[PDB]
């Protein structure tokens, strides 16, 4: 009853209890639920200056509940907040402890602005929602979630990446530029970088707050370490070819004639910048240097430079090793370098900054009472909190909506953080949700961050990413990950000495290189005699769930070294635990999984499943399946198929494919088209592509069971006939059906959303909408045949292209403005809402319905990258035709096949076929699925052929065809790149008024660009005249009034240099040349025209 | 969003057998292939029309204005 | 090569300064170029 | 092949623990510096084996044993909790004495004696 | 308040090489007004003595002359000037029915601070509410 293939059962008992937007919705409970205290902790007293007694102190926070209130505040649900335009947000309750008068007073539930909440958090009203309760707030339960309402358009925080924070990185080229970063960050109370660099063969130390940089020998007398001995014992080691490498540093340190830690400190106490408030010493400052200053993660608080030097001293040991060894460098690309950035670390540093500034500019106005008079005449001190409370909401609702990033304190310049969450498909929602940002996008390589790395398997998804500009640039996570949540290490710390380190202040630095010794987060904190036991009970003890899960311990053996890694925003991903040759997930566990108990984060606790890091997949060895286990194995695969995200498991067969292939399908499932949620139809959004008789796929996978895609699908099952056919369907075009056309094959529907504002203004007048306009009796006129009495638009009725739905009036005369339907084709009016905005003025939102089928030109798109237009559109007694009689509604080219390598639709139309004869939807899993001998058992037995290959009849002719034609169900998916929006042509129109030539932008009238590249074409020809007068004559032709003695150009025949109209010369020109010659003239420089006559004489 | 009224291949009326087509399989029931059988759907062209029809008509009227 | 008067090696220094016709630079909300020549 | 490497080496230091525990006895003033746990098992009441395992000082004497196994080994037990030792230091180049200080006013710096070596004792996870 | 922030938010400023700050306010707190003015400026700037240029130049002048070219440097400044800022110290003042004063004398107090370029003050006397708003604005560079 179970088996090997019965352990995939944890997969929907992983995402069942955690989902798909845990890295959004966790984060944000984290920052709502932790951080908060944290922010208001750092910053909590207010001093102020005039009189210092007058102080003020936040007790706690918390958001959305006042104290007094056993019930969570009434919320403006999420879908009023998109149609209203409103921001989905929740108050935030501070209380205070202030003073006035002559006694201090405890406030409770002060509101200072409000938090823009994510939706299906903690304090969304979607949180625990049965989905009864999901139709009564209009809401989708199909919906992930994890995304933010900001004025109405719902915007998605991305996961961000940056590299691994304080952790050490060693770069090499020729040339000898090895650096060494180390990107310090201790929230802000520092946020430096230093640098390691051999110059001339001579390790020097640079800093961003140092005037010039500092060689190595000097800089480690500056700490403790000054035996200079110990020196050559931190950095070399008894390895002769080092010690050779080095000695260069130690006589510089002689050079300068510095020897005591008090004349070395007084060397870089002389270098520094931003000497501003103190007016100390050198040797104060240069212990300064040394104090918070360099490695800022590493604060000293005492006379005890120990483990500061021992950290300066291990980064110039791997400078040495690198220069000796020119390959001992860290990737910057490997996936366990990285760290990933989630929403709540983001809001936290926006919402920090906030509150500095809403601190910062409450203290310089509550001075701003207490030096002025009336000095008996106390105040509460609690009136001008709401001054700037609106800053705390109107920069959290600008930093979301603008995604911009402008972070005073932290100096930090993000672009790009946000994104408008996509409503094309469900994938679309899906696949904007897990996607993740790079730092790359603003500098250029080759061959660098945009191949993908062996070392993201399980991690990241391997074919979900776009084509063109961003290929490898933006990534996206699988199914099976989890980011790790950042946790406390002094009690790590405590722990590893119990388990046998001995301290770094009671190590000898002579022995310190030939034990291992162990780093806590890359700090050097001791040194093991046994490695292997030490790490193997320190896995015990967190499989016994003593100390956490997502802490990573791993033993390096080139650096000799074991690793401790603990902090988040590290990629995790669940294995089985496999012992002495055999997996620890016996197959009573799987049937006390499937029956109700026993879930996921029981395999945890149990010591069944583990989490493992990037890096801890180095020190493993890891079986894919249950028969591939020696004894030598550590792990065992939950599911192979989870190394592909949630887009790509919409592919059936991705393992048949090409890999190129499975990529465009990525891309293009996004763009498909179908539904989109249960409240799609109460909805008002910008653009919205719907088909009406969406259907799921025949051949389907489990990772499209597990995403719910088989309930909200795009595309439909054509009968294809994989022939040649008309020859109109050549290079990828592809033949289509007329009478399945007629009946509501890839049939779509358009929605556009229309929004007028009717804003009063400061002159006590009002935007008005106007009235039905008849004539000559009571019926309208053409433009008001849409209208009704209220001059918005009736719905139902019939909109085409220039009559007026919204007939609106700005300002007592009224300057008629009405919004003009400007479109190509017809659209009736489905959907007119009338609300108030919450600055109470009105808010007309008018959506437009338009009924569109497949015409020549549409894209439609297998499920294996092959995407396709429509070439022709044929009768049905054209089509060929079985004995039954079945005509396809589909034919694709046998030349899309063999080059493009797609074996898997191959097997998609077999599975699809044999499935539909048996009455059972057939799987395409990824290395997995329904097989081809048994599917090719089902077509046998009714009486089909094996191969799925049908001896087609001729509809045209009547005859047999000579082949036998490969003839099934292909789930085909149309997409939303339709020709209507698509053709545009443009005789004369609007022009820009400054060039004076044809306008940008298709919106517009058009103007198709023939520039640079194009005019070398028609060089090459020699067609001079075609060049004459497709730049000039019929771009921006320009009849212009030359002198022929100064070769300025004047008006009106007239010239203005010299006051005469004499020898005036007419020419054209374009009139970008004329609009250049005044932009010189205006830099003071003068082109002055030299003209001849054109004939010899 | 409901079930098309004809086969998009053949033509054939397969709208009225999608009400019976569930009554086939919750009561008396049936496994899905031969409940098509006995609707008379011999085709695969119009199998896969009540096969792979994912009704979402039902899920749609449950947000309407109560009226 | 002064022969031409504007030859001369002083006409490089900004005695006089040209302001240039509206069409070069229009107003749309003031453009870049004409509040640089108030501010001059 | 490394866990069995550093299994010999153990026991390598076991017979390597035994003479320079048992050549020590009786020199007078010649000490040995040597890690114990932070935290210790309670004595007033007996903390179990296991319950000591979970959360990982004034003190009288006779609060523990390092017992001899027969075979190649040693294993210090403290109360009824069970250890492991090891020479797991380092062979250390720094010489090593140990000074006694005086508060205020008898004010001494007495020089006891002078290191051997260092072993360590860990819970046995 | 809230209105008077906001309007402080917009006169205060930096560009590309030079740095704008100026503000308005208005508090209760021809012959008697002399002394009057001079305690406003001596509370605005508690570094220079106001006692002393007692028969200043206070161009007596229009107020519409005077938001006149205080909205075109604010069109000189690249800030597409904000009109409900007029309403707003019209609704704290009653901006029609009073009468306008500036201290711009020969060499006014500013001359020696380092980096000055150019100042816009403006006095804005009340008789029926008493409310006076030191309007100033002082470009700077750096
Ligand atoms: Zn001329
Ligand atoms: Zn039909
Ligand atoms: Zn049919």
């Amino acid at each position: 009853i179970n088996t090997a293939q019965d352990k995939w059962h944890l997969l929907p008992a992983f995402l069942k209890v955690k989902g798909l937007v845990k890295q959004h919705l966790d984060s944000f409970n984290y920052f709502v639920d932790t951080d908060l205290k944290k922010i208001i902790k750092a910053n909590q007293l207010i001093l102020s200056d005039v009189d210092p007694e007058f102080y003020l102190k936040y007790v706690d926070i918390r958001v959305g509940k006042k104290s007094s209130s056993s019930t969570k505040d009434y919320l403006t649900p999420p879908h009023e907040c998109r149609l209203r335009d409103m921001t989905y947000s929740a108050p935030i309750y501070v209380d205070i402890e202030y003073t006035r008068g002559r006694n201090i007073i405890m406030h409770k539930d002060v509101e200072i602005g409000r938090m823009p909440i994510m939706l299906r958090s903690n304090k969304c009203i979607l949180y625990d929602a049965d989905e009864s309760k999901m139709a009564k707030l209009n809401e989708c339960p199909l919906d992930p979630g994890g995304y933010f309402i900001v004025n109405g358009t719902e915007k998605v925080i991305l996961v961000q990446e940056q590299l691994s924070k304080n952790r050490i990185i060693v770069e090499a080229d020729e040339k000898k530029g090895i650096v060494q970063a180390s990107v310090t960050s201790s929230t802000h109370e520092r946020k430096s970088k230093t640098y390691v660099i051999t110059k001339n063969g001579k390790i020097y130390l640079k800093h961003n707050s140092i005037a010039e940089e500092i060689p190595i020998a000097i800089v480690l007398k500056a700490c403790g370490i000054l035996s200079d001995l110990e020196i050559m014992q931190l950095v070399c080691g008894n390895d002769s070819s080092y010690q050779d490498i080095f000695a260069v540093n130690l006589e510089e340190s002689s050079k300068l004639d510095i020897y005591t830690q008090q004349q070395a400190l007084e060397y870089i106490g002389a270098k520094v910048k931003t000497m501003r408030r103190q007016k100390l010493t050198i040797l104060q400052e240069g212990i300064e240097a040394i104090a918070t200053t360099v490695i800022a993660h590493l604060t000293v608080e005492a006379l005890d430079f120990r483990e500061k030097a021992l950290y300066i001293a291990m980064m110039t040991r791997r400078v040495v090793m690198a220069m000796y060894n020119p390959k001992m460098i860290d990737d910057r690309d490997y996936v366990g370098n990285k760290r990933l950035e989630l929403a709540g670390q983001l809001i936290s540093l926006l919402f920090e900054d906030l509150f500095k500034k809403f601190n910062n500019d409450f203290k310089l106005s509550i001075d701003k009472v207490l030096k002025k008079p009336n000095r008996a005449m106390e105040y509460d001190a609690l009136l001008s909190i709401n001054v700037h409370s609106n800053n705390i909401t109107s920069g959290l609702n600008r930093a979301i909506s603008t995604g911009n990033w402008s972070l005073k304190r932290f100096k930090m310049e993000r672009a790009g953080v946000t994104h408008v969450l996509s409503r094309l498909s469900y994938i679309s929602a899906l696949g904007m949700m897990t996607r993740i940002s790079s730092q790359f996008e603003k500098s250029r390589k080759v061959s660098g961050p945009r191949a993908l790395q062996p070392s993201q398997f399980g991690m990241l998804c391997t074919a979900d990413t776009p084509e063109g500009e961003a290929c490898g640039l933006v990534k996206n996570l699988a199914l099976m990950t989890h980011i790790t949540t950042d946790d406390e290490e002094e009690p790590i710390k405590k722990l590893c000495y119990v388990l046998g380190v001995e301290d770094i202040t009671l190590i000898d630095s002579a022995s310190l290189h030939l034990n291992y010794g162990v780093y806590l987060n890359g700090t050097l904190i001791g040194s093991i005699r046994f490695p292997t036991k030490f790490v193997t009970q320190f896995r015990h003890l967190r499989r016994t769930g003593k100390v956490s899960e997502f802490i990573s311990i791993y033993s390096n053996s080139h650096q000799m070294a074991v690793h401790i890694a603990t902090d988040g925003g590290r990629i995790c991903r669940p294995l089985i635990i496999v012992s002495d040759g055999q997996s620890r997930v016996k197959d009573i566990h799987l049937r006390k999984l499937l029956d109700g108990e026993l879930d996921f984060d029981d395999f945890l606790k149990l010591g069944l499943v583990e989490y493992l890091d990037v890096n801890e997949e180095n020190d493993s060895y890891i079986a894919l399946y249950e028969k591939d286990i020696v004894p030598s194995m550590t792990h065992l695969e939950i599911e192979p198929f989870t190394i592909l995200g949630a887009v790509a498991g919409l592919i059936p067969y991705p393992h048949h494919n090409q890999s190129p292939r499975n990529t465009y399908q990525c891309a293009m499932g996004k763009q498909a088209i179908g539904a989109i949620a249960y409240n799609q139809f109460k909805r008002i959004d910008t653009l919205l592509y719907l088909m009406t008789y969406p259907q799921q796929p025949m051949v389907k996978t489990k990772t499209i069971e597990l995403i719910d895609y088989d309930k909200l699908p795009a595309g439909q099952n054509a009968t294809v006939a994989v022939m040649s056919y008309s020859g109109y369907d050549i290079e990828d075009a592809l033949v289509l059906n007329k009478s399945s056309i007629d009946r509501g094959f890839g049939r779509c529907e358009t929605r556009r959303k229309t929004t007028t504002v009717l804003k009063r203004y400061a002159n006590h007048t009002q935007d008005i909408i106007g009235g039905m306009r008849v004539d000559e009796n009571g019926d309208p006129i053409w433009q008001h045949q849409s209208l009704g009495p209220d001059g918005l638009g009736e719905v139902g009725m019939k909109v085409q292209s220039g009559q007026i739905y919204i007939n609106k009036s700005v300002p007592t005369q009224y300057r008629e403005a009405p919004v003009i339907y400007r479109g190509p084709e017809p659209s009736h009016i489905d959907q007119v809402m009338m609300s108030v905005s919450d600055n109470d003025q009105a808010l007309i939102k008018v959506l437009l319905r338009q009924n569109r089928r497949p015409e020549l030109g549409d894209k439609f798109s297998s499920r294996h990258g092959q995407k396709g237009v429509c070439g022709i559109i044929v009768k049905q007694e054209d089509m060929p035709f079985n004995d039954q009689g079945i005509v396809p509604d589909i034919i694709m080219n046998p030349h899309g096949f063999p080059s493009r390598m797609t074996v898997g639709k191959m097997i998609e139309l077999i599975s699809g076929k044999a499935g539909v004869l048996n009455g059972t939807l057939e799987y395409g899993t990824c290395f997995g699925g329904s097989k081809l001998e048994d599917m090719s058992k089902i077509l046998v037995d009714q009486g089909f052929n094996y191969s799925g290959k049908d001896m087609l009849y001729s509809g045209i002719t009547g005859e047999c065809l000579q082949a036998y034609i490969f003839f099934g169900p292909i789930y085909y998916q149309k997409l939303k790149h339709m020709v209507l929006d698509k053709m545009h042509a443009r005789a004369r129109g609007p022009r820009a008024v400054l060039t004076r030539q044809p306008t940008e932008g298709r919106s517009r009238d058009g103007g198709l660009r023939l520039g640079e590249m194009e005019r070398d074409c028609v060089i090459a020809y020699g067609a001079s005249q075609l060049l004459l007068e497709r730049l000039m004559i019929s771009s921006d032709a320009f009849e212009v009034d030359v002198c022929d003695k100064c070769g300025l150009m004047g008006y009106s025949g007239w010239c203005t240099t010299c006051k005469s109209a004499e020898n005036i010369i007419k020419m054209t020109i374009p009139y970008a040349a004329k609009l250049l010659f005044q932009e010189l003239l205006s830099m003071n420089i003068a082109p002055r025209l030299r003209l001849e006559d054109i004939f010899q004489q | 969003m409901i079930v098309p009224v004809r086969c998009f291949s053949c033509g054939k009326v397969v709208g009225d057998k999608w009400e019976s087509y569930l009554n086939l399989l919750q009561e008396d029931e049936l496994d899905e292939g031969t409940a098509l059988s006995r609707l008379g759907l011999k085709r695969y062209c119009c199998r896969r029309m009540i096969l792979t029809h994912v009704d979402l008509i039902e899920k749609f009227l449950r947000y309407n204005p109560l009226e | 090569d002064a022969t031409v008067p504007s030859g001369r090696p002083e006409t490089y220094i900004w005695r006089y300064l040209p302001a240039p016709p509206v069409c070069i630079r229009p107003s749309v909300n003031e453009d870049d170029l004409t509040v640089k020549l108030t501010e001059i | 092949k490394e866990a069995a490497a550093e299994l010999e080496l153990l026991n390598a230091d076991h017979q390597h623990i035994l003479r320079k525990l048992k050549k020590m006895n009786n020199k007078p003033e010649r000490f040995m510096v040597f890690q114990l746990p932070t935290r210790l098992p309670a004595f007033e009441r007996p903390a179990v084996k296991e319950e000591k395992e979970d959360m990982e000082r004034e003190l009288a004497g006779k609060v523990g044993s390092i017992r001899v196994h027969k075979s190649g080994k040693l294993s210090v037990k403290i109360g009824n909790v069970v250890m492991d030792i090891g020479k797991g230091a380092e062979t250390t180049f720094l010489q090593d004495v140990i000074a006694l200080s005086i508060a205020d006013d008898a004010s001494s710096a007495e020089l006891l004696g002078r290191v051997d070596g260092k072993i360590v004792v860990t819970p046995q996870i | 308040e809230l209105d008077i922030e906001r309007v402080n938010q917009t006169l205060n400023f930096e560009t590309n090489d030079c740095k704008i700050v100026g503000s308005c306010d208005i508090f209760t707190t021809s012959r008697k007004i002399f002394a009057y003015l001079i305690a406003i400026l001596n509370a605005s700037y508690p570094d220079h003595d106001f006692s002393s240029v007692e028969p200043t130049d206070f161009v007596k002048t229009s107020l519409k002359t005077f938001i006149s070219k205080f909205e075109n440097t604010l069109y000189s400044l690249g800030r597409q000037p904000e009109e409900w800022v007029w309403e707003v110290i019209n609704s704290h003042m009653t901006l029609s029915d009073c009468v306008l004063f500036q201290y711009s004398p020969s060499n006014s107090f500013l001359e020696d601070e380092p980096g000055y370029l150019w100042n816009l003050i403006g006095f804005l006397y009340n008789r029926k509410r008493k409310r006076v708003a030191y309007l100033y604005l002082i470009c700077s560079r750096l």
